[PDB]
């Protein structure tokens, strides 16, 4: 019956997925920043895609690792093809749409990740930055203020709901994101911005003393 | 299984 | 065949002439060198007649699956890599007499500065392009007379109307200088076609006004 | 239920890795001391990878030598393509673990090894040795000081515990290692080192008289 | 076309002209041939301008490929062989006329010596490359002029705005022996293009700069001209 | 089966 | 349950070895005796590998003789590729084990074959004989002394220990060998040696009024 | 380009000049030509440089990786095998000019008597291979130069010292006849690179020891 | 390059000369051109050197598999018919300068008459193959002096000692008149090998017995 | 090389000479150039030796191989196709320089006559093949002498034997005007090898015959 497999795959998938750690991606004053709980110092949760593209996952390693590295290849080849301004974070987000939908049909077990796809502003430029959230099954979300994935989603939101801010400082979004994820030190956090003030390239993780003074 | 972040 | 397009402030403005040869022979004398490829763009291509003719096609043809896959139309950087990708695969026929060179004359809507948004893109055999600086380029056999008499006319561009007729000008010197380019035929009422480019998008210059323009430049010429 | 056959592929996995022999691989002043209850002299459970990367395994042999020959020719590829420098024990962890899972996932049967992947610093260089291990599920975990594969682990694990030492000389490392290996003569182990002072290849073998007068 | 890069006490810094030509027509006037591949390394490429356009393009590209799928920037000695398999694979087309020399200029980040962390790498036609030990070179059809030049004024290379100059000076040498290489055009203001890579990263020089460095040179060109006779007469 | 180590 | 499916097979396999003649390998002086129980004439179960190898089987026929096939095409490409000593008995034993291992898990029924891969040392040079031992399963046994393959061989195990003599000449070893194996005439004998003292090529069968007159 | 090879009793040295040129004009003048391929085999290759250095660092890669396959190294006839079938499919390539000779010297330690285990092989462009018995080789285009003046120079050897002085005396005579291989640049302080094995292995000989070898060797001539 | 080869009541031998050459140039003085690819035949291959070894390589290997594959060594015939099939395969290589002609000489076992059993086959460069029944036969460069000179020679052999005899004077003569073919080197004591082939098997001449050929050849001609 | 066959009252006849030459250099002077096929057709092939003896060999496979598959033998005419499918094929390479012409003679055993039942049948390098009625033909550089004499001597043949002195007079006349076919060898008793085919099959003609008539043709132009 393809109503028992949809809801086995469903919960199956969903049942993977908070099976994890959890990643906060909001937007502030410079662009985007992502926090994620990451004890592992060589495995990463985020990552770039492109120039003004940003990367989030939460679920199991090595599907997402995977769904990433396409994510790269495409990006790449589109850059190249025609040029780098023609590759957006929609474009991004329809592709990983439509692989996640065909899997979920498709193949024998669904993937238990769940997708965000970030885009900032070019340089000199004015505009929203633009969030999307890709789950299992699928379905795109548009989300304009703030991502919670993995783990209880539902108090780590409730949280972000009550502390979010438009315009905040770098500062004040990572204490804001930190609190919300709580409910961490350095040797435990994944901290990465989307600096929209870069020339070109607007990803830059943030480690070491440089986190340690922010927080 | 395992490996899930 | 000679192909000119220039800059004018708020605009660009491309000509060109109606002969087509084979050797010596006259084989065409209305002959279309200037397409629209879309709403902001124009393409003149000199060489073999059908291969610029097939150029031009399959360049729209591609821009507009592009515009209607996406849902958005490529940046002016993504069309001129384009252009150069198929004017480098075109090379091995290039050897072997199938040449064709476009220029490509746009105006860019995502532009800082609307007065300075016209663009000018020359391309060579090898498939590698240049954005003009100087606001002028010719393409075709005619194309080094056509290109000085617009050095030494290119003070005189204002506006639209003085481009399009520095435009022609140097389409009649370059026809006058060249026997494979053909100038303002009065007999049969065959004049250049021109494109002006604008913030309004792309159109078709009218004949009427061409030939007004080349008449005055002829009166102007026999003094 | 899959989700059920899969606890019975896990027990499978378990049971063929701890029906096998014990393989200890722990970090000292020199680098990564390997020490394994080998009866066999033609078979081997340690191996080089690539210059500063070694290799320890446990479990069905005809698995394991497949990945290590897998794991020399991607290292190899790798190291010809770019550069010998740009190989890291990270990578090799990596292509390990997501083998592992697609094999668990996709194959009829699991492959019932335990993998170790070590590295040491270059020439000259000051770093810590990481240790790297990997299970039949595909999770690699980050070992600091010692890393104990097949047989009965716990009670090695434990006198490991106490008996650590770091900055240990490798005669002391190797008592250690044997001492908590028992709860052998030189006809059942085999020995090798990744010895971070070798100019570029850092492995090498410690069999006969010099492991006799080492022990 | 003319392309030099030179090592000062710091950094390194490359430089190139802005004249294209078919035959003796002079067809571009400002063109850029000194490309920023990525943050500490610069990639000049001399012969045909397509296939060298081409070539920057793809090698950047490759290399930010490859540092956002692992997560580390390549060592400089991988960046050498990857640019070293492009001119190789790119052989049997420059032996139709589409040839391309690159030369390549950076900052080693894992070296011992901070002060010698600046790198220069010649590549031929055959894909073969070495890494230059005299602290300067050239390539392009003005490269054995401005080389000579380098070898006379390169005592005077003390930072990076000395370093600068005398790449400058070489260019001008060169543009001045070779018809294909242009030399500074003050009717128009166009001037050569230069990269300059320190510990902070690459970073381009600005145009006012070398306007006023190559204003200098000629200044000083034009009085040494007045001073000097051939031999007693002028 | 066999050819465990 | 793949675990009885498993039995089954090694069930079916052990009969299978069991209806085969049984076969004696012992190592002497000279090098290392092939005796075998064949009464065919045309039918062979002892053949040459390569110049110090030699190979010996019991079981289905039309299954360890293309296995023998295939390892002489394996040893003939490795000499012509690097060097005819690069060849050794120990790659072809791992070779064939590798090569039963995943035929007795993949293909529906597993081979009814032993195999013995024997190797001696090359013309004036001093080293002991080396035995392998091959199984259905795929896993090598290392034998000091002699092998014994095919039909009952607990008894002929028990009279060649109790008879085994090391450095014994070739008469008195295959007079051993035949008390152990009758536990027969040249009509029903298949005797052939790897005689260490030739030059290059070892492996020569004893037939006719030489091998009556031997026994 | 000269690449020379001599036997000594109890090992083998290899050395090579340092100029590489681009018809007449001087391109190269740190090159270094001699390889240290394994724990005790050195290659020097002839020809054009890019093709030596690719095929010295493919050699190299697949000699590692059967080592580290089987674990075992390759017999040296192995190892000839497989640079005598580098060289013979090189053949289509060097016909267009990417020519390239190697050039092998080694240290048996599988051979019988210690004092006779070096080996030195010498390959032509067919991809045939010859072991040398006479003591002493060598490959580019001041090889004969170089050949004719260890065979005069080869009764002085005697240990590793004097091979590494004759060795470095027919390199400059090979300079000192032929216009493409370069001298000891005393104006640089540049000097040829020579490679030593023996039972340790092989190494690489410091540049003070051939400074003071090359400043001797002048001073006898002038 | 000179092989030659002649038949004896009883056996069979086989010679060949030391010498290699690139041009006018002396590259080899001690190369060895003659193989015992098994117990009973012996090929001797003339031309490029690279392709003589590999082809006396491919061909011993494939013989020795096809004998263990099946268990029997393959007759004279097939034997001709596998050489004769890799000389015609050869033939595009060949006509780019990579011309290699082989000799092969054997003891056929199946043979009515023991004292008839030698055989001497010769191959051409389009694969065709000739059972010689002159008794002897030679290839190289030097092939016709050598063939003129058993001509005459031939009436003194009676006995495997006497054939070698010949085989060497053969040899030494195609030395004489040919400046590819080396002659006997007394200096460095360097003498043509050769193999003998009967029914006990093909074994190698040991060098005292051609030395001492050589020289009674050399006094009796001065 | 020259081959002749003729047809007698109840059989057919075919003969050929015995040299094979390299240039004006004589080579082989024991080559057999005609074989028996099956039991009653005869093939000899002139040109290259090599390419006649491979297609001799695959022809009488390729006959065999279907008389076995089928239980029946072929027609003539299913012969003959082969045979010229075989020619047309080698056209590439015969342009190469390996051109192989081959001569058919046979009996048919399904004629209506009996004593008409031989067939001649001749080829080209095309590929073409045509049936002769005049009762003879000849292949070779000097097939046209060997015909210009047959048509004078082609009155004289009333049975087997006087048709087989006709072929041996036409080989002698053939190796008579051609310096590339090989007359009777007296002194080494060497003669042209000849095959006669009837109603009772194909057989070959023994030499002491073929010598007989040699000696009295000799003794006749004596």
């Amino acid at each position: 019956s393809p109503e028992q497999a949809m809801r086995e795959r469903s919960e199956l998938a969903r049942k993977g997925i908070a099976r994890a750690k959890s990643v906060v991606a909001l937007a502030y004053a410079g662009g985007v920043l992502f926090v994620a709980e990451n004890p592992s110092r060589s495995l990463q949760k985020i990552s770039e895609l492109y120039d003004r593209v940003g990367f989030a996952a939460a679920g199991k390693f090595n599907e997402f690792d995977n769904l990433r590295r396409g994510g790269i290849q495409f990006a790449d080849t589109r850059g190249y093809a025609y040029d780098r301004r023609d590759v957006t974070g929609r474009q991004l987000a329809n592709v990983y749409a439509q692989t996640l939908g065909t899997i979920f049909t498709e193949q024998a077990k669904p993937y238990e990740v769940e997708l965000c796809v970030a885009e900032v502003a070019h340089y000199g430029e004015t505009k929203r930055p633009e969030l999307y959230r890709i789950t299992y099954d699928g379905s795109i979300a548009d989300e304009p203020h703030f991502v919670v994935m993995g783990g209880t989603t539902e108090p780590i939101a409730n949280a972000l709901k009550e502390s979010y801010a438009e315009n905040a400082s770098l500062t004040d979004a990572l204490r804001i994101a930190v609190a919300a994820l709580r409910a961490l030190g350095v040797a435990s956090l994944e901290v990465a911005v989307l600096d929209a003030n870069r020339p070109r390239r607007a990803f830059r993780r943030i480690t070491g003393s440089a986190l340690q003074a922010l927080l | 299984l395992g490996q899930y972040l | 065949t000679t192909i000119v397009a220039l800059k004018y402030p708020g605009g660009v403005v491309m000509a060109g002439d109606r002969r087509s040869t084979q050797g010596n022979m006259i084989s065409g004398r209305d002959v279309r060198k200037v397409y629209i490829t879309d709403d902001y763009t124009a393409t003149g291509i000199a060489g073999t007649a059908a291969v610029a003719v097939e150029f031009a096609r399959l360049y729209a043809v591609e821009l507009e699956h592009y515009e209607k896959l996406e849902g958005v139309p490529l940046t002016f950087a993504g069309k001129i890599n384009r252009l150069a990708i198929m004017v480098r695969g075109n090379l091995a026929a290039a050897m072997q007499g199938l040449l064709a060179l476009p220029l490509l004359a746009g105006y860019d809507i995502h532009a800082s500065d609307p007065q300075s948004a016209g663009r000018i893109v020359s391309f060579d055999a090898a498939g590698g392009w240049n954005i003009e600086e100087e606001g002028y380029q010719a393409v075709g056999s005619g194309s080094l007379f056509a290109k000085s008499s617009m050095k030494k006319l290119y003070s005189q561009v204002t506006d639209g109307d003085s481009g399009l007729r520095v435009a022609v000008e140097a389409l009649y010197d370059a026809a006058d200088d060249d026997s494979a380019t053909g100038g303002p035929d009065l007999v049969r009422g065959i004049f250049p076609t021109a494109v002006i480019i604008d913030a309004d998008g792309a159109v078709d210059v009218p004949e009427s006004r061409i030939a007004e323009l080349a008449r005055a430049i002829i009166e102007s010429r026999s003094g």
